[PDB]
């Protein structure tokens, strides 16, 4: 249907024994990302 | 200095107190990889190419690096003043 | 020579000897670019630089 | 941290006949600065922080 993927696509073993992969884009890495907690920590003001 | 950044990050890192530290906290300007060098058409090429790919979907130099290049430091009293920012307060004053 | 330079259309160091065929092979810390991946065939990178 | 290591990368069957010509001008914007245009224009926009 098409030649080329443009695309954001890694490059691991399984794909490059039936397609080759040309030079990378940009070197990149896997992270994890959580919601920051309390933006104001401490509320319990005075009279406390 | 300017240099190769793979070696110049382990000499960064290595120092005494380090206190040598590059501009921006590790910018670099052209991303070009390592390689092995392979006579032009030879066949060893495709299947060495595998191999490689293999190992980085299993950790292997993911902690190889760690037994050759892991630094020392961290890229992060002194109860004194010496106007430091109390100048300010003499501007206000001013 | 050490890491290779092209003078007067010749190449010494690891490059020199794979494109004069002594080689068939180097390794060690060598950087891509245009000019050297003419003459060779790097394979895939492994070390960000 | 990161924990895997992987480039991105244009893709094609085999045999193809651009399996040549268009690595070679991917390596070929990344010294003549190009891919620091691009990336400094789309990703980094910068915010608060
Ligand atoms: C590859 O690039 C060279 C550079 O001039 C060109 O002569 C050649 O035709 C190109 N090959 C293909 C298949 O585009």
């Amino acid at each position: 249907q098409a030649d080329m993927i443009v695309a954001p696509l890694t490059i691991n073993n399984e794909r490059a024994q039936y397609i080759e992969f040309s030079k990378p884009f940009k070197y990149q890495g896997l992270t994890i990302l959580v919601k920051k907690e309390i933006p104001r920590s401490t509320l319990d003001s005075f009279m406390q | 200095f300017i240099y190769d950044a793979a070696v110049l990050n382990y000499m960064a890192g290595r120092d005494e107190g380090c206190k040598l530290v590059t501009i921006g906290s590790g910018k670099v300007f052209a991303s070009t990889g390592y390689g092995i060098a392979i006579q032009k058409d030879s066949g060893w090429k495709r299947q060495v190419d595998l191999a490689i790919l293999q190992l980085f979907g299993d950790g292997e130099m993911e902690e190889l690096e760690a037994l050759w290049l892991t630094g020392i430091c961290h890229n992060e009293m002194s109860s004194q003043l010496d106007i430091d920012n109390m100048a300010g307060v003499f501007y206000m004053l001013g | 020579g050490k890491h290779g330079k092209k003078i007067n259309g010749t190449w010494n160091g690891m490059i020199g000897e794979v494109v004069m065929k002594r080689a068939y092979m180097a390794v060690g810390s060598l950087t891509i670019n245009e000019e050297r991946s003419e003459v060779v065939d790097f394979s895939v990178p492994f070390i960000e630089t | 941290e990161l924990f895997f290591r992987s480039g991105f990368g244009i893709g094609m069957r085999k045999d193809s006949p651009w399996k040549q010509n268009v690595s070679l001008s991917i390596l070929k914007s990344h010294e003549n600065g190009f891919m620091e245009d691009l990336d400094k224009t789309w990703v980094r926009y910068q915010e608060c922080d």
